[PDB]
């Protein structure tokens, strides 16, 4: 899985 | 100041030579990045971006500038396989290796996520950030006494950045990967956060989802009792790669299997096996297919926990997926299980759901039933009670289902039907 | 008799 910082 | 910047004001700032042109406009590409609706990935990427970004990762004596161009190619490395390609083509992956042994805890915390995202792309770029050597300084951040002391944000985010190092198949991690990671894992399974708890479980659930010998090494670090205690939580995000890894060790040997039965898996499946999410009780229902496909005395424990009345109900209702997984479990005890055993099955009343199944438009679980059916009479010639089981598949209509199969498009179907009305109906 | 994840899904 990828997770982006937002 | 540094919010709706052009990629051409970005470019303009990062080709100036002031390190403080360069730091605005990094933090203008960060939050351009950061945008909830369609971020300019590819944009940013085309403008030549990522290799200047990747090296003010160096840039020691600016944590400020490390930060952001942490954070941006993070976000770019969150995209699809090619836009984590070209932060890996960049050169990113020893940059933010050496950004683990960062001062500063938010920097370092950005290196730990973005080689997540790479490492998270598949086994390549897995087994690429781990040559780089990557698991070494990751476990350092963990070389603590009490886990509780570390910030929460930060230890979930490792969790998850090794869970991803655990990832992926064809080929599964390293052997000498997974023996570095494993007693760090075993650690992080024991930690009070739920979400820790979950990527944890993830990470085992990935690692026993292989050959007998990746189980072993999971199963021998004595995991098996802490993942049924997870298997009980009321976290939904816990409880699914929790039984997801008891599904996957059940796969392997009979004494393999037995350390989850040993442990007291069995006595969560009346809950599993009722769970409001069906993906739970598809999955048990999977799980309790492979202990009835074990030995007598496991099908025993399944017996002996009451478990049986737990598989007519799936059978009986449920969506069909599950009904299917229930199918695989009575066609696996019946074909391992002693004739007392069946009797039992029998007797707890499987034959009326088992006939209604024969009516699904899905020619494996035809099939399926259709062993079952065999299995059951076979026990029933044993016994002379072959007139008494016809009588019961005649009552609840399955005789007019089964004489209706042998007209089926399926061989296999075809002559197993034709069989059971030679040999018991005619 | 034993299936894996993906023989099952």
């Amino acid at each position: 899985r990828k997770r982006t910082w937002r | 100041g540094t919010v709706n910047w052009s990629v051409e004001d970005i470019v303009k700032g990062i080709n100036s030579n002031n390190l403080e042109s360069q730091l605005q406009a990094t933090q203008a590409a960060r939050k351009l990045l950061s945008r909830e609706k369609q971020p300019p990935i590819d944009n940013i990427i085309r403008a030549g971006l990522i290799p200047k970004f990747v090296s003010f990762l160096g840039k020691t004596d600016c944590s400020p500038i490390q930060f952001e161009s942490a954070w941006a190619l993070t976000n770019i490395a969150s995209g699809t396989s090619e836009q984590t390609k070209a932060v890996v083509d960049g050169g990113a992956i020893p940059a933010f290796i050496s950004l683990l042994a960062s001062p500063h805890a938010h920097i370092s915390e950005q290196a730990v996520w973005a080689l997540g995202n790479i490492a998270g792309d598949g086994s390549a770029f897995r087994d690429l950030v781990i040559k780089h050597g990557a698991i070494d300084p990751l476990l350092a951040l963990l070389a603590v006494p009490d886990l509780s002391t570390l910030a929460c944000g930060y230890l979930r985010n490792l969790t998850w950045t090794l869970s991803n190092l655990c990832r992926n198949k064809n080929p599964a991690p390293p052997l000498d990967a997974v023996e570095q990671i494993l007693p760090t894992l075993v650690r992080l399974l024991h930690h009070n956060d739920p979400e820790v708890l979950a990527d944890s479980c993830w990470a085992i659930s990935y690692l026993t989802d292989g050959p007998n010998e990746r189980i072993e090494m999971v199963v021998k670090k004595g995991v098996v009792p802490q993942l049924v205690k997870l298997l009980g939580a009321t976290e939904l995000p816990i409880v699914t790669p929790a039984l997801r890894a008891i599904g996957n060790i059940v796969t392997g040997t009979d004494e393999q299997t037995q350390k989850v039965i040993d442990a007291g898996a069995l006595a969560v499946f009346p809950s599993l096996l009722t769970n409001p999410k069906t993906n739970i009780q598809k999955e048990a229902t999977w799980t309790m297919s492979n202990i009835t496909a074990g030995r007598q005395d496991q099908i025993q424990q399944v017996v002996n926990h009451g478990l049986v009345p737990f598989l007519v109900g799936v059978l009986s209702k449920a969506d069909f997926k599950t009904q299917k997984e229930a199918a695989w479990a009575i066609t696996n005890y019946t074909s391992g299980g002693t004739v007392e055993q069946i009797v039992y099955l029998v007797h707890c009343g499987i034959i009326e759901p088992l006939m209604n199944l024969l009516s699904a438009k899905d020619t494996k679980i035809i099939q399926v039933i259709l062993d079952a059916i065999s299995n059951i009479f076979q026990a029933a010639e044993k016994l002379g009670e072959t007139e008494k089981l016809s009588i019961m598949i005649e009552e609840c209509g399955g005789l007019d289902k089964i004489e209706a199969l042998q007209r089926h498009e399926n061989e296999s179907v075809y002559k197993a039907s034709l069989n059971l009305i030679e040999k018991y109906f005619s």
